[PDB]
């Protein structure tokens, strides 16, 4: 994006003046989408010495005659060329700016346009600046952030010490990384994404991407009216113990709902009746084990099982002793269909043998997860998407990275998912995830095709629970993810 | 809402 | 508003561009509002040589890669720097220009933006540039006029030769003349007012203006509760005649309409029993006349009467012979109150008379009766505002001239008049109007503020009848006078 | 029409039977269109020898297995090729056919399909087929005629002795004039016009129109927003006398509600008076008469009133004694102005002045007031389009022959009106028609064009009273002439 | 519609 | 409409 | 009314 600019002045040749009109405008004019009329209102404009702090002027000097108070707080040294012309410009039609932050200032104004860093900032915020966020965030003023919250890291989420609390973030060309993943993603508040002039070639080049309903909507593959189950895809999934006998179920109908048209469940005896006591559209094999457990002696009749199918899921309550370790891996090893590998599968992967495989792979781990995967700590996986990339490429996977935010990537292309609430906070969310993803391989998507559909539809289904999320659970949300699927059309 | 438009 | 660019540019010190692009992103904008989404829709952009055209290139390359379609026709031989800006972004971003116009090129697109001429258009429009506005105007297209319809002159609202009869009008800062005043009123279609960043201080230096609801709101007297009939004024009308009965009535109802206090009457007997009739809350007072018609004989009583009133309304139905010109210029000359003078009044008016008078006046011709008055042809005066100011001013007096958008002038200030309808191009209308003007200088408004309420208000009422305008008559305008003023609240 | 069969068989080469299968398969789909589903009702279909009939056998045919029951009933001595072919057909399909007709038929059927005779009914009916129609006629049943109600003659619209009622007709091409005239309009019932495949050229080739909506839609002239009063015309009117004093009002508001500019009356004072006490926005002009009525005496000043009008109506209520029989005609001989020519005016009218007039006019006669210009009975005026062709084209002039069905005609082209009620069968309608018509012609439609669409605005305007049309008024009429012009559009 | 019938 | 602001 | 057509 910082390329993006460049090129649009250097090689489009648009002066960096007029992006910096356009972006303050688009400021304006979404405080008013967002505020109804201005003109009642006083506005406090607080600009640092950059050009997020020029787009701060260019806000101020297009609200001057037409709201009740305009006030700038310049809190640089020193302005870069673009913020020099518009401070000299709001001057010159009459502006007044102060450049002593005093606490009682935030008393006199109804909005804090909060100009003071974007994409520029480096480093923890300290001294004057640190106190006037502060300030700001104990105020309880409308606060309208201009192209990212100042404080939060643009490429991250992160908080450089402390950064603004926004009730709206005007942001321009794409959003940034860090309006995506928490904690930015909350401190934005509710976020609208300008068009500053960038070529739409320029800005339909970026590689990561948000998971849109548009996006999710033209992926969804179709019902041909002369169709039969087969034509809807086989999927086996193999999960369950005796500790663990609900995951297989909820795994089971999560395909079913998205449309698969045959399910099989393996699952050690005599769990596998559970399934379908509950269900009873679902298949549920029993597999004879000496302890509860799937083991090398299980081996042979999954290989068979899953001649006669087109996906394998795997993991979800498997438990994780070493004897669900050899067999997870042996099978895996062995098994010429593209595998969807959750859980407990995850928990004793070894992933040599994903290197080795020639069919895909779909993983779905938690960060709890995929710390223990790659031997890191939970802190430095957590929305790390650059070592997803890496881990994926290296592995010749898709990643699903699961978080309030999700990521999903093959190490070419990232998807972010904001879809969903705290209702999926819960046991059971995940084995729902791992059906759908396979169901969705099964129906012809991709395996990232297939994760990308399926990640948006589960957070949505969870939306669209009728009482307080909180009480939301798995067995709820199977129920509504074909509503879901109705109204992405 | 009339910063950009009057009628 | 040259001036307003120059000053903006060269002293504000905006650079030309930046005012360029923000008139182009208004167009883009305004199109959506009336268009809906633009995705859908293939555009012609048809650009002079000049700014108006530089306009255009802003908004043909603000479409590119969001719409279907997009062709710019450059019918100029040679560019402005700002337009040779924007011509080369347009280019730069991809974008296709040719400078051969098609008959047939209509065909493939569904909306024609309007960048020929805009303000710098000087004479005639012929050759090419004729026979693009022929084809465009007779193509059904959508048309959308960048700052003025191409052919119409800003300053003047003719047409110089022909001109393009848009859609919707967008234009930049403040309406110009030729948007108010016909033909380019009826070739503007809807127009929009775009603000691209004049400072508000020169925008509200122009001394024309467009009379608003809000700015008829203001103006409204207030209405005490402690008050009696002499708190709202008390107007006379001097009117009528044998031939002419009818009159009267119209006039003094139209002072009461508006909330006057008290209104009296003067009209030839029996011709006064008429007014009471009809509405037996006026007085209508007999006059004894020789023949039917007020003369120097009714001079001594009209004067009596005229002493416990606060304005004097004079001229409809009064009819046109030596005896009435004798008697209405004796009695001006000699009335020190307030007069409103129309209809009869004006054509046997002696112009000696208005400037001798120490009270104010407003006079209220329609165009024949004006170019009587000052000896022109009725093409000469008609919407010609500068010899309506020039009039005002050596006279001393308001000038209200009617017409489908009405001119009211003291010689400094001119304001336009847009509401009404042809329900209104109808005897009794003008008598209407009349009483209105004096009764709200009978409630102390200035004799210009007066005027400026009731033209508003007179065609505002007219715009409320239910029916067909063409059915509308003058009693029913008064019926809805008083809905006029509540609805202007 | 006739001649429209012929031409399409002979010259276009359609089969007869092919225009006959369209038309009774027309017949079915109207009955479904006004019965709902027939599958339950019981059809009585009576048929005669002659090509209605053949008609009849095509819907009984298209009946057979698809309703309860169907009996024709044929009443002919023979059948005509087409009647024949399809009689076999009925037959062929299982048809039953009784030639003897019994008074208890009636008792098990529910509808009655009439298709006795259509156009080719010649003279009287008599015998066992009035007897059957008599019957049909007491039954109660649900009637629906084939083409024309058998008894009614279809280039008149009398009735031959006897005649069916119907509920509903159905009849080809164009409708006849004896659907249009009374009796035969209130015998049709609901009137359908179907197209049995007639080249679309041959149905447009009829002389004698029906006035429609979209008609008087496409004639009602433009309100331009650049207009002014004498825009819109100027109309005088020269009405009135001692006796009456109320017509000239009724015909000036007439001419001011559909939109004319100016209007002018002149009527003997102090009637005259009698005006603009009720509306003010008239002027009334007063006539100084020797006995209350116009004479000679006043033919100058009527004479100078019309050099500043458009158009002049004259006669509602001028009385007719020698003197305003001289003064008319003198007037009219020497008036060189469109004239609108009513009531008295017409009852005075020596026809050779029309015939000298280089100007054009308008007569609008009622049946006795034809009578008596024509030296005829009433009853052979009454209804006869040709007589009224034959005087308006001798006498250079538009001929409004009023009735509950009203005819408008130059000589070349006659139009029928069917809009109005008895509400307007009450004094004081004709004079608000007379002052629609001038108001018209002042607006620049032809006189033709302005009769056309007065009549149909005027008919449409007493439909829309809102309470019983016995209770309609002259001065309602007026109130609802503005929304019928509304509705229209 | 009123290819069959005109009212 | 979505020319200016993508949500 | 199905004279003419059946769904
Ligand atoms: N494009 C628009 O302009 C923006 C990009 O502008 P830019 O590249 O000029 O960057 P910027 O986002 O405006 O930030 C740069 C400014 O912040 C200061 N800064 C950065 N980190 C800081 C910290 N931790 N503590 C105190 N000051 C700090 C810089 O001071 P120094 O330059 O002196 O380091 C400079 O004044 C976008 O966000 C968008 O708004
Ligand atoms: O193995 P096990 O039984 O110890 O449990 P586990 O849930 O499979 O993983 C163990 C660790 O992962 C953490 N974890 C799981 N999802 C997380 C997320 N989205 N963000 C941050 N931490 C996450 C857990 O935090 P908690 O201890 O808070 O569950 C715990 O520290
Ligand atoms: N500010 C924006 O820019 C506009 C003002 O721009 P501007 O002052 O550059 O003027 P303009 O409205 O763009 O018009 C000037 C252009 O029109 C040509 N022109 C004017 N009258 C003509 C005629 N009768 N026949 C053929 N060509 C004619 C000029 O040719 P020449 O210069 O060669 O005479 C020049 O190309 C505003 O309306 C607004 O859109
Ligand atoms: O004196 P008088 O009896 O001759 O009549 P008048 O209506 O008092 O004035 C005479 C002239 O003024 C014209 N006129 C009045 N209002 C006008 C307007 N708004 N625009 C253009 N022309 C207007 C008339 O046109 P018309 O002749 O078309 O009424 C006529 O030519
Ligand atoms: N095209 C369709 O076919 C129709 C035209 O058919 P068309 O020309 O065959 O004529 P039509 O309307 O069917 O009438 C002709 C039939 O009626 C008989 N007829 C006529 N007047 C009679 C009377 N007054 N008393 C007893 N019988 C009388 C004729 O007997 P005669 O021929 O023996 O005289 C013949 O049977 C149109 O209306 C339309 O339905
Ligand atoms: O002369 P005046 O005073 O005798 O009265 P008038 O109404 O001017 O005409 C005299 C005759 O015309 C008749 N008449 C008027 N309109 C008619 C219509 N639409 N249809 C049939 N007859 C009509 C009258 O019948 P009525 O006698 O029934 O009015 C009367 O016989
Ligand atoms: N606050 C949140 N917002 C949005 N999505 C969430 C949130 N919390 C959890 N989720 C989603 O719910 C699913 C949880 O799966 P996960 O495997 O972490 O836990 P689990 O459901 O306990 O596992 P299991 O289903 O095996 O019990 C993931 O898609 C995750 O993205
Ligand atoms: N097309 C129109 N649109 C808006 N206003 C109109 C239109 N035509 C006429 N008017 C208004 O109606 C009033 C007409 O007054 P004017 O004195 O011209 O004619 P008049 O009513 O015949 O005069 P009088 O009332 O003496 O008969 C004016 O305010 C004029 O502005
Ligand atoms: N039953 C009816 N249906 C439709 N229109 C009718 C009916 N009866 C009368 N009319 C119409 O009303 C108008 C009557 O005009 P006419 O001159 O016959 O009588 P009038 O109103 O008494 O005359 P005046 O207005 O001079 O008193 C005509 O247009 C006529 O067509
Ligand atoms: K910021
Ligand atoms: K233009
Ligand atoms: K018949
Ligand atoms: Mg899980
Ligand atoms: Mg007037
Ligand atoms: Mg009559």
């Amino acid at each position: 994006m910082k390329e993006i600019d460049e090129l649009t002045i250097k090689e489009y040749g648009v002066d960096s003046r007029i992006l910096m009109e356009r972006a303050g405008i688009s400021v304006v004019l979404a405080m008013e989408e967002e505020l109804g009329n201005l003109s009642d209102y006083r506005f406090l404009v607080l600009c640092g010495g950059g050009n997020n702090g020029g787009d701060g002027f260019v806000v101020a000097r297009n609200l001057l005659g037409v709201v009740k108070d305009v006030l700038v707080v310049f809190l640089g040294k020193k302005k870069t060329p673009d913020c020099e012309y518009n401070y000299g410009l709001y001057k010159k039609f009459g502006g007044k700016v102060v450049e002593q932050f005093e606490p009682s200032i935030l008393n006199e104004f109804d909005v804090v346009v909060d100009a003071i860093f974007g994409t520029g900032l480096r480093g923890e915020i300290t001294g004057e600046y640190a106190e006037i966020i502060n300030l700001v965030n104990k105020s309880g003023k409308v606060v309208v952030s201009v192209d990212v919250p100042s404080g939060i890291d643009s490429n991250t989420g992160k908080v450089l010490r402390t950064a603004v609390k926004a009730d709206l973030t005007v942001t321009f060309g794409v959003p940034k990384i860090g309006h995506i993943l928490f904690p930015g993603r909350d401190l934005t508040g509710k976020l609208k994404v300008a068009n500053i002039g960038h070529p739409v070639h320029l800005i339909n080049s970026i590689n990561r991407y948000v998971i849109t309903r548009e996006m999710v909507r033209s992926l969804l593959p179709e019902r041909p009216r002369d169709s039969h189950k087969g034509t809807y895809g086989k999927v086996l999934i193999i999960a369950g113990s005796r500790l663990y006998s609900g995951a297989p179920v909820l795994s089971g109908m999560g395909s079913l709902k998205v449309g698969t048209g045959l399910v099989k469940l393996a699952v050690p005896f005599p769990q596998n009746l559970i399934a379908t006591s509950r269900f009873p559209e679902l298949i549920s094999v029993p597999i004879d084990t000496e302890k509860g457990f799937f083991s090398l002696q299980n081996l042979q009749e999954c290989l068979e099982l899953s001649k006669d199918v087109d996906v394998v899921a795997i993991g979800p309550g498997l438990g994780n002793n070493e004897h669900v370790r050899e067999f997870v891996n042996e099978f895996l090893k062995t098994l010429e269909k593209p595998a969807v590998i959750d859980a407990d599968a995850i928990n004793v992967l070894d992933t040599s043998v994903l290197k080795e495989r020639k069919s895909p792979a779909v993983l779905t781990p938690h960060p709890g997860e995929m710390a223990r995967l790659v031997k890191k700590t939970v802190g430095d996986v957590k929305y790390n998407y650059e070592l997803a990339e890496e881990f994926a490429k290296e592995n010749d996977c898709v990643l699903v990275l699961k978080s309030a935010t999700t990521i999903v990537t093959d190490g070419e292309k990232t998807l972010f998912n904001i879809t969903g609430n705290t209702g999926l906070s819960k046991g059971g969310s995940g084995d729902v995830l791992t059906g759908m993803i396979a169901g969705f391989i099964a129906q012809g998507l991709s395996p990232l095709e297939a994760s990308t559909v399926s990640v948006y539809l589960h957070g949505f289904a969870a939306e669209l629970f009728e009482q307080d999320e909180r009480g939301l659970t798995a067995s709820e949300l199977l129920r509504l993810i074909p509503e879901a699927i109705r109204r992405l059309k | 809402p009339a910063w950009l438009f009057e009628a």
